[PDB]
């Protein structure tokens, strides 16, 4: 997975 | 110097997760905690950053964390889900990794094709580790 958008996302 | 808010650590770690600095940022976000322990969203980026260090017991532990404080979460329930299937708790793994399907439906929030992909995968590992 896109680890770094999961990380990143403000929700 | 400046000692910086909660908010301001919790994104320096996210640039330093971006950069595979896994410890560096598991400490950014622990001093992120330190300035406020009520936000879940540290404790499930922070699990992350131990699953990439391999340390899963401390991983878990971050994710029921955040899900303490937050039981909606998505994000907590996919990485506790990713957690649990790389310890080979696939039963666990599979029913959380649907969970946060479900929450994000229920949210209306989009994460790509990123949860039913963890589905099908881990699956798949589940059953060839039975066959075999
Ligand atoms: C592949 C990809 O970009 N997935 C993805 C993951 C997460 C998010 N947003 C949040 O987690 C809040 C968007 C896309």
């Amino acid at each position: 997975p896109c680890y770094e958008a999961w990380v990143l996302c403000e929700y | 110097g400046a000692s910086p808010s909660a908010q301001e650590l919790k994104e320096q770690g996210n640039r330093l997760f971006v950069g595979r600095k896994y410890p560096e940022a598991a400490a950014c976000y622990g001093r992120a905690i330190t300035r406020n322990p009520l936000v879940a969203v540290y404790y499930t980026n922070r699990a992350l950053c131990y699953l990439k260090m391999q340390q899963h017991e401390q991983a878990l532990a971050d994710c029921r964390r955040a899900l303490e404080l937050d039981g909606q979460s998505v994000k907590a329930h996919f990485f506790l889900g990713q957690c649990q299937l790389e310890m080979e708790s696939y039963d666990e793994a599979i029913a959380n990794l649907q969970r946060a399907y479900s929450l994000a439906k229920e949210q209306r929030l989009n994460f790509g094709d990123d949860i039913p992909s963890a589905l099908r995968i881990a699956k798949k590992k589940r059953w060839n580790s039975i066959e075999e």
